[PDB]
């Protein structure tokens, strides 16, 4: 194997990474990244557009719950859980998409966008924390509120050399979970004594209290790492290489002409620039033939080309940070060259996955367990009530009286007439069910189907032709 | 010459905390600048005969007695600078081969691994020394002196004199358990372990007696180890003899170059192996360590670069321990000239 | 009774010190403006300045 090896010509002789975990690969170096990472998403412009695109392809406009609880295990029957399941949809409705804000403890996002945040901490930070606090002085239905946390408040434990249990500010037990968190506060004035506090992970009844979210590679890894360690240097280095291009080019186009002569600069730059001596100014105006003599010269200076195939090499290095990163590279450069409608479709698939895969990991799971934590609050209140004769009660079955789906928003079509094809022809067949094809357009069946009841019953009662769907 | 290095071995001396783990548990950290530990007689006077007219002699109630002291300081550190970086490491393979970069972070682990070693080595001696002599004095060239003396009787710490000498006396048709016994009897509270000097050990197990007392049908219940059992260890928990457990204790701490031993020169430690022992460490000064909110611990460890022309990343760990014995007449030390 | 470790101690001795640097710069205002208010002029020295 010369993988392992000197290598070809010893060209390899002195590349020998350590054989490290990936924790003290990572832990020494947390902070520095952090704050490169932060750095390249506010002042470069292709990382604030993949931010933007994971917000909005992964979550998108609206973030809508589907609550299916397994009546099966628990034996409540169907009717039963269907009650249930509709109570405890609008219960959420109303709370979640209020207007006065009140599910943040700021008071400033709701749960859509809170749920955007995530997504965005989570892409160049690596984890989100959110935290379920109580504020018993509220006057509101359900008192259990969240705040989001952003990682570098979760701090070490000071700094110091640490340990094998307590690492990274998170504290852990023999095994791999993590038992207690360490917390800091955010001071902007920068002289105010920091104060650190311990918030345990979850309430001695169950409850979860404070949430880590993020995607390990290897066996241990206490704090996850960031996509932007792939390709923060070629990025760097790219936008110097913008910056320094730009202004070669002004300096190279700034000097227009040259004039060689012997007499006063004054009387050289009067009879040959023509510019008046009634530094000194040269209108702009006509054209002019200046009177040369034998001493004197006039040269009119070429320059490069403005732009000596720099857009090529942009083009390799966007394809090499797209690559990196996730996202096509269409939508990263906004290139969108001349391509077939195959190649097109060939890339909206290959992004559609990824965006596909993490939204199914980080958004869900933030989203499940947030909505668990209220679901408590609700039972407990008896705003509302559970089905009688259940095999188990509510603590001792968390996520089967809570097994909750998502549905975010649908794919764009590139061609708007050929998916709609597709959709009824599935239909006609019996290989996909209404459900199905009513979600991958974001839409639930429930809606649609008193929308159309109702529509059919305005149609009737107005006095024009009955809808297509009514029955006769 | 192109070469290969197969093997690349690391030296040790005997070494491990038994004083420590014994009778040293439950540790208390304390952020007080003086700690206290209080005695109480407890004699009672024979209640003398009174006639039944006199009626007098009120009894005085007892009253105790407390004692204050104060954690000593100590601060080990290491370095490192670009000039050692260099060269190359006694530990890697001509082939292969790392950064420069790497060198530093393998300089940086074993300066860690000797700093809590030479801290493990202070609080062990500082054990040892509190249960052979009832004080112990914490001196250094920078630390002002200052000493630690816990009440412990006069007629505890006996030593054999001109008469009663185990060396002097015959090996055969004599018994040591008689002197066992006549030493254990001013111990306050019942002896369950005895911790030798492997040179004691081997002077007490040479007796006539102590033989017999093994090879008998009916006359006793103990059984030892007289034979080689351990050779590379610092402990020897051997058998019982009786009732009391045996312990060989051989462990090597370093002073200047040359190698000493804890247990000096076969004397004998009468003990108990429930003995209330306190573990007590101090608070930490040092201002970072402040400012990070952590104070009354252990081993805070902590670099820094010095902006020198040199540089330098040193390397530091600060423990201020001190070890402290509730009771001290459950031990009883002789010598065994 | 209820002692508090060294650790709130520094934080309190802190806190006190960056008042009393607060109170100093606003007394030093005060005076400037003082000077300024009753007479046109006013002079400005200190002993390394």
């Amino acid at each position: 194997y010369h993988g392992g090896g000197s290598g070809f010509g010893g060209q390899l002789r002195s590349w020998n990474p350590p054989s490290e975990s990936v924790d003290a690969a990572l832990l020494p170096n947390f902070t520095r990244g952090n704050a490169r990472a932060d750095d390249l998403v506010r002042n470069n412009g292709y990382a604030a557009n993949a931010i933007q695109l994971h917000q909005d392809h992964i979550v998108g406009s609206f973030f809508r719950l589907s609550h299916r609880p397994s009546w099966r295990y628990l034996g409540i029957g169907e009717e039963e859980a269907r009650a249930f399941s509709r109570e405890v949809e609008a219960a959420w409705k109303e709370f979640a998409e209020d207007d006065c804000c009140c599910i943040d403890v700021e008071r400033k996002r709701t749960f859509t966008m809170m749920i955007r945040e995530g997504v965005a901490m989570h892409a160049f930070n690596g984890e989100l924390f959110v935290q379920a606090t109580w504020d018993t002085s509220s006057s509101r239905l359900f008192r259990t509120q969240f705040r989001m946390v952003s990682p570098k408040r979760i701090s070490n434990p000071n700094n110091t050399g640490d340990s094998r249990n307590c690492r990274a500010g998170v504290q852990i037990n023999d095994s791999g979970a993590a038992l207690g968190y360490y917390v800091s506060e955010d001071g902007y004035p920068g002289w105010m004594p920091q104060k650190w506090t311990w918030i345990p992970r979850e309430l001695p009844g169950g409850r979860a209290s404070f949430i880590h979210v993020f995607e390990p590679v290897e066996d241990g890894q206490t704090r996850g790492a960031n996509v932007f360690y792939s390709v923060m240097e070629q990025m760097k280095m790219l936008d110097t290489l913008q910056n320094t291009q730009l202004q070669s080019a002004i300096v190279k186009a700034m000097y227009a002409a040259t004039i060689e002569s012997e007499l006063d600069t004054q009387s050289a730059m009067d009879f040959i620039l023509g510019a008046n001596s009634q530094a000194a100014p040269v209108r702009l105006g006509g054209a002019k033939v200046p009177h040369l003599m034998p001493g004197d010269s006039l040269n009119l200076q070429t320059a490069q080309d403005t732009d000596n195939g720099y857009s090529v090499f942009e083009q390799s290095l966007l394809r090499y940070i797209a690559a990196g990163l996730g996202v096509s590279y269409e939508q990263l450069s906004r290139n969108y060259a001349q391509m077939s409608y195959s190649t097109a479709r060939a890339s909206a698939n290959e992004s559609w996955a990824y965006f596909m895969g993490r939204r199914k990991f980080v958004a869900s799971r933030q989203a499940s367990q947030m909505f668990l934590c209220w679901l408590e609050e609700a039972i407990v209140r008896r705003v509302v009530t559970l089905p009688s004769k259940a095999r188990f009660s509510f603590q001792e079955a968390r996520s089967a009286w809570g097994n909750c789906d998502w549905i975010g928003s649908g794919r764009m079509a590139i061609d708007g007439l050929k998916e709609v094809q597709e959709a009824v022809m599935l239909i006609e067949a019996g290989l996909s069910t209404y459900e199905k094809e009513c979600a991958k357009r974001g839409d639930d069946y429930q809606e649609i189907f008193a929308q159309q009841v109702r529509e059919t019953m305005e149609r009737r009662a107005a006095g024009l032709k009955p809808p297509a769907w009514a029955a006769a | 010459t192109t070469a290969q290095l197969l093997a690349a071995n690391e030296q040790k001396f005997k070494f491990d905390p038994l004083f420590l783990r014994l009778f040293f548990r439950e540790s208390y950290p304390f952020t007080t600048e003086k700690v206290y530990l209080s005695q109480i007689p407890g004699l009672v006077n024979m209640a003398l005969y009174v006639s039944p007219i006199v009626s007098g002699e009120v009894i005085r109630s007892r009253g105790g007695s407390t004692s204050e002291f104060t954690p000593g300081y100590v601060k080990p550190k290491h370095e490192v600078n670009p000039q050692m970086t260099l060269r190359r490491l006694p530990d890697e393979d001509p082939q292969n081969l790392a950064d420069p970069a790497y060198r530093r972070r393998r300089i940086i682990m074993q300066n860690m691994r000797d700093e809590e070693l030479a801290i493990a080595q202070v609080e062990e001696m500082q054990a040892v020394s509190a249960v052979l002599k009832g004080k112990y004095t914490m001196t250094g060239e920078a630390f002002d002196p200052v000493e630690v003396d816990m009440g412990r009787s006069e007629e505890n710490n006996i030593t054999q004199s001109g008469g009663t000498e185990w060396s002097k006396r015959d090996k055969s048709t004599y018994d040591p358990t008689d002197d066992i016994e006549a030493y254990a009897l001013n111990a306050s509270g019942v002896v369950n372990i005895i911790v030798f000097d492997p040179k004691g050990w081997a002077l007490f197990r040479s007796f006539k007696a102590v033989k017999e007392k093994l090879d008998t049908r009916r006359g006793s219940n103990s059984e030892l180890e007289t034979a080689v059992k351990d050779l590379g260890k610092a402990v020897s928990y051997k058998g019982m003899y009786g009732d009391v457990a045996i312990v060989v204790y051989s462990g090597q701490y370093v002073e200047n170059g040359v190698k000493k031993n804890f247990l000096p020169d076969n004397t004998m430690v009468l003990g108990n192996t429930q003995a209330r022992g306190l573990r007590t460490y101090g608070c930490i000064q040092d201002a970072d360590a402040q400012r990070e909110g952590i104070n009354a611990s252990a081993r805070y460890p902590k670099n820094w670069v010095t902006t020198g022309d040199p540089a330098r990343e040193f390397t530091m760990i600060q423990s201020a321990p001190l070890m402290l014995l509730a009771d001290p007449d459950e031990f009883v030390s002789v010598q065994l000239a």
